[PDB]
């Protein structure tokens, strides 16, 4: 366990291979052809020799946390309060090039600190620097919800129930494609031309709940049934 | 019209129609009547021939077991369908 | 030299870690990445870097 | 020595045609150009301006000018990106290739921001790919297939029908604020009018040709002819694009 | 058991919509004709008498 | 709570069917709505759903949606059916979409990312859907020896059955003939006799 | 090209072994 | 083996023993990087 | 070059299978170094030199061109052609130049 | 330029009610007669067989140019081409009545501090009733400016319901190329020009001044958010707010009117009746 | 004797040379010799199947080494570098062909001459030492593309990607006890 | 059978597709872009953003909700 | 040390005094056997979880 890898040390090979190929009677292998001038590091020693655990001599496998304990204290407090801020760019994998709001805002926290703000107040504010930034980003989302929904090519949740409300009807009530062909036409009528003792009559067609493309042009006339209700100015 | 050729072949090769297999046809003949009525009327009489044979073959199965409830349940399906 | 390379906790010969690399669970989930299968997964969000208790 | 020079400056031997005021005034423009490497590094997003294969220093041949290509590529399309790069973070669609972020964000009310910019991102991106400057002839592997479908027993209206079918497809874009694609629908080639913010990928189809109907595609160069011909410069536009079309690409994606 | 209380559940749901299908379908797949013939009769898996001495 | 383990961003775990319908099309809000509207039907893949509706083509489902939604065109209408079906299940693939995944991902070209990190994330996963993966995937199951004697007969009769012309037609790929010689076993990784009666017709 | 590279031929479109897509149809 | 604070053969990449001083040393590093919070070798009780 | 730039009658086509190694690189650790030196020799004659487009040697440590066949996909979509040729060869049509 | 096609096209459709006049046919009411059913019914209405647009033969804008189209008109798309052009004239006239009628020197002739700070009080009474503070509405327009899927005109509309003299006093609404919120049922008070054509012509002029000494330069550092906030601030500064007030008074005049409630009250009695004979005759 | 000695017919003469030129796809011929164990003439023989395992796993001794150097060496440096990538192609030339045992090969890659002040430059991009693999695995899979290791192109990328995902499940997935990191007594 | 053991169902006396169009959502879509509704969306977001340790049903964690009933009882 | 069956001791004890009234132990059919059916899976989950362990620390921890 003491010399467990000294026989497999890289130098001990290239050192020996040095005098091997040097004699000229041993065609040097491919690696020594290349590692002849790119020789490995000088001061990479096993822990088995440098009897110290903290001696992380290998330059690549180096494990260490440069994050100051104060910073691990700081960034943890900002993160723990607001998951969305912590997990901005790391929801599936850490992204190199984009900058993470936690970083950019934890940068603001230091500026508020030196500007006189006590810690407890800086954390309440610098977090709001996100919540007023996500505000617009989530606000604009509702703004471009109008342009899409009002254009009619985009489905909110209320219409999403219908699709599955239909999709469920298919397997729950098997419909032959012949019958499905009617559910296309018989619903398209209610969808296009629909509208919201002989007793006077029922709650029927004169007041229904279904929404139709017909009903839309009625809901453009303010229920007047006439083209001319808008009293405002107009081209003449 | 192609389907009612298939049902004839599979029975020509040897398979027997079962009750669920016949209601398959009835579902096609009832809903898809866009053909002229005579074409229905040869089926509307031939499709019956299955049931009448199907039921006759149905009871011989449940004959000895002295079960009338299932028997009355099996004919119940056959009764409404011809209605 | 009698013990060899050992760990102080329970003599383990490897550092304890459930997860080490920043994009391991991504790379193994590659097929499900391009195919949009993992757009809203939680197990790939929640435990991407879950490492054992101290 | 191309790395060190700012993003757009020229690279040549100075003719000494510039005085001290000629140089030092230029140096500031190089200085303030460093603000890019700052800002671009801080505005770096998951999505980006897709690089154009053909060099665009000279405007796209006969179709576009360079002035017209500054607007769409450098100003609008970027602004179509900046929206997406902004709204993708925080959403579950953070860090996904386009074909994932398009469909998942497609057809829903709240997510429409992504489906607006992303489906546009690919749109503006494909309009660059479709333009080969001086135009290329349709490879025979297509000139046979287009001939099969779009000649209703005519005398080789292979492309000739395609041209008109675009002009009707573009004029039909009555908003004049959408896109026009020649999509492979799995069975038949057919040009489809596409509203801005929606691409054929959201429609699951395989797009082949990209054609811009947005005014910003023609705003600077083409309505000049309109102000003199009073008909449709957009017809004059479509007739000019096919002098720059790339059927070479739509051959790759044909198979 | 929690995770298993889920798996044992969701199969309990999927078994419904499967078993429901046989009664809901237009004479859909129920007892199979090969199931009626070959797998119906008593065997070690189906209604077998005791498979143990003593 | 494991260190480094956190609840996803905004995924409110403490939701219920009792709670109101979420106002966002997501992986979690939909399958939640699928619990109420549809009960418990949770198919594995999309074409598992078609097997339930017994042979309904997508364009047919693209019809009924065009009625419910008159604004979309036809080829926009079909797109919705694929989505909801791919939302509640594993979003699936097609030889058309396996081209669609390329055209969108090739259009953007080379990224400005530091090490072209995305393009590698694209090009690597790209290979995994190629035939030359299912072939090599089979070999790993072949080397791990999970087949029986009945499969060797099936692989073997695949080899005799291919013509030497097909070999030189497959040796081009250098992978394709392995797909054939291991055809059945490539899929088997995924997924009482009744003689004729021999009586004397005479006696 | 012009220097260097029917109804029946249509059917073939739709060495030693490729002879039969010409021949065997 | 001799522990860290009592060792006379300092390893190649490990930090050699920190110095001992009063904590009120921040002022003495005036001209250095005004963001350097603490020097990793200035210890209060070593 | 033989196939599409010459007529079928006068072009000699060398087959791949009849070649020594089948005409492709043999598997590495197999052939006693016979094949490895060929590709090596091949690469040693096919390696580039000179200041490319990005501004470095082709063998530079940081600047790497042809990332995922970008230049290969670049030519594949551009097409090595000329509008002037495209017009002329259209106008010539079926007739031979002679 | 829209008047030419209308008188060229309104003879085709009969369902209008007025036509071939000096815009006596209220072109607004045209957009309220030709409505969603014009475009949103492009699949279901199924333009009569031999329709050119459905055969992808004659473009929807240029049906009128063909005379043979008058021999067999495409029923719905006629309304569409009527609908669109009518909107096009409408937005222009409102753009003109708002900006080519901005000659009112609203104060200081300034692109600056005014924005929405110097305007009639009733709007200030109505804005703060909806937008919390006038400063908020001053920046909200900037958001309706920056945020638009397709670059389109931002409108202002009133929503009636609550009669506490508060409801929908002002609701900003941007829309695609040529949709006027009439069809949605919203009285468009004022309209903002953020059209694509208006922006790109703003791009060249602000692009550099240059002093003609260095060279003819071109710029790409401009972000759309600035220029799209540049115009939205200029049209908010040079806005004709009295004309808006005129709209608001008239807009409120409708929803306040008894006859509106009455014209709805007469309509269901008219609607429920025609639905009745249906159920009776079918039995 | 050749199988127990692990030596092919060496290049004796002109006959032996052309015996080793047009060998072809050794990976498939073994799969034919074994699969034909189900014909009437012969019965399946484990000795013939065992012949397959090596024909498929010739280069597994090398393939195992790459899953190590990429997915076990944290912070290898920018593998996009021609410098680093060439170090691999040189060492990949050594694990295959057996010039160097895996353990020695590993200790070369980790302690390969990478960079001046390599620790410090990492301290800016890398906080806890760990690093990303999709840059490495890009170059890792790129070696056996450059070096003509296998006839099947996807075998390289696969057995890398397939060994990792199976290893991604065991506890302490990546770090190995250095006693058992490779084949050893 | 439904008649032998399931026969005395109904213990007492033993012996839609509705579609709904998007734009028709008139009032709901209008208000929801104002601050008064947005600030409600964002304040809720504030509430469900603290580091939540639950990750699952506190009723499945019966030791939790059965404590939550006990406070609810008192 | 998972003595899982709370159903177990009921038989193991009350059978020691099964002369309590008079009968055999027919209740164990639920307790001694069916109470395993609720956990029989959980025991299988344990062993393989334990078997992967005895397999695991052999890889790193064992001597």
């Amino acid at each position: 366990f003491d010399t467990w890898n000294e026989k497999y040390e890289p130098w001990e090979h290239l050192k020996r291979m040095g005098r091997l190929a040097g004699t000229g009677f041993y065609i040097p292998p491919e690696w020594y052809n290349h590692f002849r001038m790119f020789p490995p590091i000088n001061h990479n020693f096993q822990q088995e020799k440098t009897l110290n655990p903290h001696n992380v001599s290998e330059p690549t496998q180096d494990d260490t946390d440069y994050l100051s304990v104060e910073r691990i204290a700081l960034r943890d407090e900002l993160a723990r309060k607001s998951r969305l801020l912590a997990s901005e760019g790391m929801r599936y994998y850490n992204v190199f090039w984009i900058r993470k709001p936690l970083d950019r805002m934890e940068r603001h926290y230091y500026e508020l600190e030196r500007k006189g703000v006590a810690h407890s107040v800086a954390i309440k504010r610098v977090l709001q620097m996100f919540y007023d930034e996500l505000t617009v980003k989530k606000r604009v989302a509702a703004i471009q919800a109008e342009e899409a929904k009002l254009s009619g090519k985009y489905i909110s949740m209320r219409e999403a129930t219908v699709l599955m409300g239909v999709l469920t009807q298919l397997q729950k009530e098997q419909l032959t494609p012949h019958q499905v062909t009617l559910l296309a036409k018989e619903q398209r009528e209610k969808a296009q031309a629909g509208e919201a003792p002989s007793i006077s009559y029922k709650v029927t067609i004169h007041e229904t709940e279904h929404d139709s493309v017909k009903q839309l042009q009625e809901l453009a006339l303010d229920h007047t049934g006439k083209s001319d209700w808008y009293t405002g100015a107009s081209p003449v | 019209d192609d389907v009612f050729l298939l049902f004839d072949e599979l029975t020509a090769l040897g398979a027997r129609p079962d009750i669920a297999s016949v209601e398959t046809l009835h579902t096609v003949l009832e809903h898809a009547a866009h053909q002229p009525p005579e074409w229905r009327e040869t089926r509307r009489r031939q499709l019956v021939e299955l049931y009448q044979y199907l039921a006759l073959e149905e009871i011989e199965r449940l004959a000895p077991h002295r079960v009338d409830a299932l028997l009355s349940a099996q004919i119940a399906r056959l009764r409404g369908n011809l209605k | 030299r009698k013990r060899g390379r050992e760990g102080w906790l329970f003599g383990q010969q490897v550092q304890l870690h459930y997860h080490r690399f920043p994009d391991e669970q991504l790379f193994t989930n590659l097929t499900r990445w391009r195919m949009g299968d993992t757009v809203g997964d939680v197990a790939i969000q929640q435990f991407r870097n879950a490492q054992p208790f101290d | 020595f191309c790395e060190y020079v700012p993003k757009g400056a020229p690279t040549q031997v100075s003719l000494s045609v510039e005085t001290p005021y000629g140089v030092t005034r230029a140096f500031r423009m190089t200085e303030m150009a460093a603000a890019a490497a700052d800002a671009e590094r801080d505005a770096k997003g998951f999505f980006y301006l897709p690089r154009m294969d053909y060099d665009v220093g000279q405007g796209v041949a006969p179709l576009m000018s360079r002035k017209q290509f500054d607007v769409q590529y450098n100003v609008f399309h970027k602004a179509a990106v900046d929206r997406l790069n902004a709204h993708t973070l925080g959403s579950e669609l953070e860090g996904h290739n386009l074909n994932v972020v398009i469909r998942n964000s497609s057809f829903d009310a709240s997510h429409a921001v992504i489906h607006a910019a992303a489906s546009e991102h690919f749109n503006y991106c494909f309009w660059y790919r479709s333009l080969r400057p001086w135009g290329t002839a349709v490879p025979a592997r297509l000139k046979e297939e287009l001939q099969l479908q779009y000649s209703q027993n005519g005398t080789l209206d292979a492309v000739k029908e395609v041209q008109r079918l675009f002009t009707v497809a573009a004029l039909s874009q009555q908003s004049a604020g959408g896109w026009v694609y020649l999509v492979w629908t799995g069975k038949a080639f057919d040009v489809i009018p596409f509203d801005h913010g929606t691409c054929p990928i959201g429609s699951d189809l395989i797009p082949l040709l990209a054609l811009n109907t947005h005014e910003s595609a023609r705003c600077y160069d083409y309505p000049l002819a309109a102000e003199d011909e009073e008909g449709d410069e957009v017809e004059r536009f479509v007739r000019n694009f096919f002098k720059t079309c790339n059927w070479r690409l739509v051959e790759h994606y044909f198979l | 058991v929690q995770t298993d209380r889920i798996r044992q559940y969701f199969k309990g749901l999927e078994e419904l919509h499967q078993s429901r299908r046989a009664t809901a379908s237009s004479g859909g797949g129920g007892v199979t004709s090969e199931h009626k013939q070959q797998s119906q009769l008593y065997a070690l898996d189906n209604m077998s008498i005791e498979m143990h001495r003593n | 709570m494991y260190p480094g383990e956190y609840v996803p961003a905004g995924h409110n775990t403490l939701s219920s069917l009792r709670d109101e319908l979420r106002s966002d099309l997501t992986a979690q809000s939909l399958k939640e709505a699928w619990m109420r509207v549809s009960g418990g039907m949770y198919f594995k893949s999309i074409d598992d759903y078609y097997a339930s509706v017994d042979g309904l083509d997508q364009e047919q489902l693209g019809e009924i949606v065009s009625a419910l939604l008159p604004d979309l065109r036809k080829y926009e209408a079909q797109a919705l059916v694929t989505k909801v079906l791919e939302s509640l299940s594993k979003p699936a693939d097609s030889p058309s979409r396996q081209l669609s995944r390329t055209i969108t991902a090739d259009a953007v070209g080379l990224d400005n990312a530091p090490g072209h990190y995305t393009n590698f994330l694209e090009w690597m996963g790209r290979m995994t859907e190629t035939k030359a993966f299912k072939t090599e995937h089979a070999l790993f199951e072949f080397s791990r020896r999970k087949f029986n004697r009945e499969d060797v007969r099936v692989m073997f009769e695949n080899y005799n059955l291919m013509s030497k012309a097909t070999l030189e037609a497959d040796s081009t790929d250098s992978y394709s003939h392995f797909y054939t010689v291991l055809h059945d076993f490539s899929r088997k990784v995924a997924g009482v006799r009744i003689d004729p009666a021999e009586v004397d017709p005479e006696t | 090209f012009r220097r260097g590279d029917y109804i029946v031929g249509l059917v073939q479109r739709a060495n030693t072994y490729a002879e039969y897509i010409q021949q065997d149809v | 083996l001799p522990h860290r604070h009592q060792r006379v053969a300092f390893d190649f990449d490990d930090s050699l023993q920190p110095t001992r001083a009063e904590g009120a040393v921040g002022a003495w590093f005036a001209g250095q990087d005004p963001t350097m919070r603490s020097h990793p070798d200035i210890s209060a009780s070593f | 070059e033989q196939m599409a730039f010459l007529d079928s009658s006068e072009r000699s086509i060398v087959e791949g299978a009849r070649l020594p190694f089948g005409g492709k690189r043999p598997p590495f650790g197999t052939t006693y170094g016979m094949g490895e030196r060929i590709s090596e020799i091949a690469a040693d004659y096919a390696k580039g030199f000179g200041l490319g487009p990005h501004g470095h040697s082709p063998q530079h440590d940081t600047a790497h061109f042809n990332t995922l066949e970008a230049e290969q996909q670049r030519v594949k979509v551009l097409g090595l052609g000329n509008a002037l040729v495209r017009l002329f060869h259209e106008k010539l049509g079926n007739q031979d130049i002679q | 330029a829209a008047a030419a096609e209308l008188r060229r096209l309104l003879p085709l459709l009969s369902f209008a009610g007025r036509r071939t006049g000096a815009a006596t046919h209220s072109v607004a009411s045209l957009i309220v007669s030709t409505a969603y059913s014009a475009t949103a019914a492009r699949s279901v209405t199924n333009h009569s067989r031999d329709c050119p647009v459905l055969s992808k033969k004659l473009p929807l804008p240029l049906i009128g140019k063909e005379s043979s189209f008058a021999a067999r008109p495409c029923l719905n798309c006629v309304r569409e081409r009527v609908h669109y052009v009518s909107s096009l004239s409408f937005c222009d006239y409102f753009e003109k009545k708002c900006a080519e009628a901005q000659h009112y020197r609203n104060g200081a002739s300034s692109n600056g501090v005014v924005g929405t700070a110097a305007l009639p009080k009733l709007l200030l009474e109505a804005i703060e009733r909806s937008y919390g503070s006038v400063a908020a509405f001053k920046d909200s327009v900037m958001l309706h400016s920056t945020g638009a899927m397709s670059p389109g005109r931002l409108w202002i509309v009133y929503t009636p319901p609550i009669s506490g003299s508060e409801h929908g006093a002002v609701r900003l609404l941007n829309l695609p190329a040529c949709k006027v919120p009439l069809v949605h049922g919203l009285w468009p008070l004022a309209v903002i020009n953020m059209t694509e054509k208006r922006l790109c012509e703003q791009i060249a002029c602000r692009s550099g001044t240059e002093e003609g000494n260095d060279r003819a330069g071109n710029v790409a550092q401009v972000k759309l958010s600035s220029i799209q906030s540049a115009i939205a601030e200029e049209a908010l500064c040079a806005m004709n707010w009295k004309f808006v007030e005129t709209q608001l008074t008239s807009a409120l005049a409708y929803y306040s009117s008894k006859e509106r409630t009455q014209t709805q009250r007469e309509h269901r009695k008219e609607k429920e009746h025609v639905a009745a004979v249906r159920a009776m005759s079918q039995l | 004797m050749r199988e127990v000695q692990d030596i092919p017919k060496r290049l004796e003469g002109q006959r032996s040379r052309a015996e080793l030129t047009s060998r072809g796809d050794e990976d498939f011929a073994a799969l034919i010799e074994f699969i034909q164990g189900a014909s009437y003439d012969q019965l399946i023989s484990g000795r013939r199947f065992r012949k397959v395992y090596e024909k498929l796993s010739e280069n597994d001794d090398m393939f195992v080494w790459l899953c190590h150097t990429a997915m076990a060496v944290l912070n290898p440096g920018d593998m996009r570098s021609r410098l680093i990538h060439n170090h691999l192609k040189a060492l990949a030339e050594a694990v295959a062909s057996g010039e160097m045992t895996q353990r020695t090969a590993f200790r070369f890659f980790e302690s390969a001459v990478r960079s001046p002040a390599y620790r410090e430059i990492a301290a800016r991009q890398l906080e806890t030492g760990t690093a990303t693999r999709l840059a490495g695995l890009a170059a890792a899979a790129d070696v056996m593309r450059e070096m003509g290791l296998t006839r099947r192109p996807m075998s390289s990328y696969f057995e890398l990607y397939q060994r990792i995902v199976e290893r991604s499940e065991a506890m302490t997935p990546w770090g190995f006890p250095p006693l058992f990191q490779f084949e050893e007594r | 059978l439904e008649a032998q053991q399931q026969g005395y169902g109904s213990a007492f006396r033993v012996g839609s597709v509705h579609p709904r169009l998007p734009q028709a959502d008139i009032d709901g879509v209008l208000q929801r872009s104002r601050a008064e509704t947005i600030q409600a969306e964002l304040k809720q977001l504030v509430a469900q953003d603290g580091f939540i340790s639950q990750r699952g049903f506190n009723e499945r964690l019966w030791y939790e909700q059965e404590h939550h009933r006990l406070r609810t009882h008192g | 040390d998972d003595q899982l069956r709370l159903c177990e001791a009921e038989t193991t004890q009350l059978r020691m005094c099964m002369a309590k009234g008079g009968s055999a132990c027919e209740r164990e059919s639920l307790l001694l056997d069916a109470c395993l059916s609720k956990v029989g899976h959980l025991r299988r989950a344990i062993s393989q979880a334990g078997s992967e362990f005895n397999d695991w620390f052999i890889q790193n921890v064992s001597d």
